[PDB]
């Protein structure tokens, strides 16, 4: 690690502390995740063990690199490639005018890039909000901290970003979870306001049936049986997507709507959103073999 | 082949290609132990069947067992000169990065010095895991033998699976995990091979995309095994205290294997 300078502390949480750094001799500039191992009784955490082993499998142009893990008595560096701001502190920054159409567009195709490269490798990301998704000067947008990122998985995100049927009770976590959450980001950046900004799991409900309405066995079928799910929930009418994302088109309306939808099973996949005609701009014809 | 059937989530030739790309990039060696001329092959069966038993012990899943018999076994290639004593700490150590990996509450690191008696401390497993992740150069997503076994069930039920044949299957490729020869057939091979010797030809072909002639070396040489297994009677499905019934079939089991694989390597 002597080859490292740190130049300031980006951030601490559960993940760590976060540096920006500068290769001394290189001249590069990383992001360090510093992982503190002397006050650890169970070793190197479980959580840094399954980011570090995910990373080294999955490069995509739209998930942050793990460049390098380097183990310094009683501490355990992870120097990644260096992402000028995240999302929350952009779409904060950008809250007055709002983030022009064609870049929520650009974002949203790559953030459905590199959710259909993971799931295409069996991985929930599990966790996707704005402060997860990294953007660089240069135009791109990627996903980031894959510590709750699990191959499937059972349940045991915060709140803002989180599926109905995990605030329901469901025992499986799927796919669809993460969509949820793109879904609600997309909304997010075309609002400028977070979609539904719940303070506990009954208001997050609540807040997401005044706006796609009291879900029914007809909308989601197996609903009513679901664990936290209670009869006098109140009876809500859906909201006219209009209203709820006004400068989205015909095709954005459409989109948002099916990423958002209450069954898992029914809710679009990321490869299936990436061929979505709001993207008909961005995305190019490939003849399909049939054989 | 392909047995996939179509995905919604992802493109079924995505997902199958990186599985098997998977298979490609971790790589086992069954002469391994030529890189050690003090160590011999029952060492590593006695050990394994020693991480089966402490398994159990715990109700740990049969995929952290596998985790941890993957760790050892491609560890063991990247090392030179290992003599038996230090056998015991590299296998509790690749245990106990595999249960942190694949449990969600798993069992505290004094638990794993415990079952050893002494021989290894908390602080030795701690040094000797970043040891191991090190030198794997922190590959530790391997598809383990067990979990295609997984994949060709749910294909199977599909075309949720039965507990009861899933046990029994698993039981025939435990004995088989304890063969360091074992190492020669891919994993997925090995599973699709004692999946067969319990069905047959074409369920393995459309549960696992492999033609006869894939499988045909691996099933000669697990014949002696699957014999003991069925000469014997298979396992009962057992309830584990504290373990949600529907997944049962997931919990490492352990037998008097090492007895059945010395009938099994006679012949
Ligand atoms: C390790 C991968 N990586 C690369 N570049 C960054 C990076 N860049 C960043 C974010 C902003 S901010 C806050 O002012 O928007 N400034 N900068 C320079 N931030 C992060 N973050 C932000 C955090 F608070 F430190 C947590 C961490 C996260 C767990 C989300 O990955 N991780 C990066």
């Amino acid at each position: 690690m002597e080859n490292f300078q740190k130049v300031e502390k980006i951030g601490e949480g559960t993940y760590g502390v976060v540096y920006k750094a500068r290769n001394k001799l290189t001249g590069e500039v990383v992001a360090l995740k510093k992982i503190r191992l002397d006050t650890e009784t169970e070793g190197v955490p479980s959580t840094a063990i399954r980011e570090i082993s995910l990373l080294k499998e999955l490069n995509h142009p739209n998930i942050v690199k793990l460049l390098d893990v380097i183990h310094t008595e009683n501490k355990l560096y992870l120097v990644f490639e260096f992402l000028h701001q995240d999302l929350k502190k952009f779409m904060d920054a950008s809250a007055l005018t709002g983030i022009p159409l064609p870049l929520i567009k650009s974002y949203l195709f790559q953030l459905l890039q590199g959710l259909a490269f993971c799931h295409s490798h069996r991985v929930l990301h599990r966790d996707l909000k704005p402060q997860n998704l990294l953007i660089n000067t240069e135009g791109a947008i990627k996903l980031a901290d894959f510590g709750l990122a699990r191959a499937f998985v059972r349940t045991y995100v915060t709140l803002w970003y989180r599926a109905p049927e995990i605030l329901l009770g469901c025992k499986y976590y799927s796919t669809a979870v993460d969509i949820w959450s793109l879904g609600c980001i997309f909304a997010e950046m075309v609002t400028r306001r977070a979609l539904f900004p719940g303070d506990s799991e009954i208001d997050q409900l609540f807040r997401i049936f005044r706006t796609l309405g009291t879900p029914d066995e007809v909308v989601w079928p197996g609903v009513t049986s679901m664990p936290d799910y209670k009869p006098s929930f109140p009876k809500w009418a859906r909201q006219d997507f209009s209203k709820v994302v006004p400068p989205l088109d015909e095709d954005g309306r459409s989109l948002l709507s099916q990423m958002l939808h209450y069954d898992p099973n029914k809710r679009i996949s990321a490869k299936a959103a990436l061929a979505h005609p709001f993207f008909q701009d961005v995305t190019k014809p490939v003849p399909h073999l049939r054989l | 082949g392909s047995p996939l059937p179509v995905l919604s989530w992802a493109n079924r030739e995505e997902v199958w290609k990186i599985m098997l790309n998977k298979e490609k990039t971790y790589l086992r060696d069954q002469h391994f132990l030529e890189q050690h001329p003090l160590l011999q092959p029952k060492m590593r069966a006695i050990l394994l069947d020693w991480l089966m038993e402490v398994c159990e012990v715990y109700k740990l899943h049969r995929e952290t067992f596998y985790l941890a018999q993957d760790f050892f076994d491609r560890y063991m290639a990247t090392q030179e000169n290992v003599v038996k004593t230090l056998l015991q700490l590299i296998g509790i150590s690749s245990l106990f990065i595999a249960a942190k990996l694949e449990e969600i509450y798993p069992p505290k690191l004094h638990q794993f010095a415990y079952v050893t008696d002494g021989a290894c401390s908390g602080d030795e497993i701690l040094t000797m895991e970043l040891m191991i992740m090190k030198a794997l150069k922190w590959r530790l997503s391997p598809l383990t033998i067990v979990s295609w076994l997984n994949v060709y069930m749910q294909v199977a039920y599909l075309n949720q699976y039965p507990q009861q044949i899933f046990i029994q299957i698993a039981e025939l490729l435990d004995l088989c995990v304890l063969d360091v020869d074992c190492l020669e057939f891919p994993y997925g091979i090995l599973a699709a091979s004692a999946l067969y010797h319990f069905s047959s030809s074409e369920l393995m072909q459309k549960v696992s995309g492999y033609q006869w002639c894939d499988i045909e070396n691996c099933v000669k040489w697990m014949v002696p095994f699957a014999m003991v297994i069925r000469e014997t009677g298979s396992s009962k499905l057992k309830h584990f205290r504290g373990v949600a019934d529907e997944d049962a079939h997931n919990i490492q089991t352990h037998r008097d294997s090492l007895d059945l694989l010395d009938k099994a390597r006679a012949k």
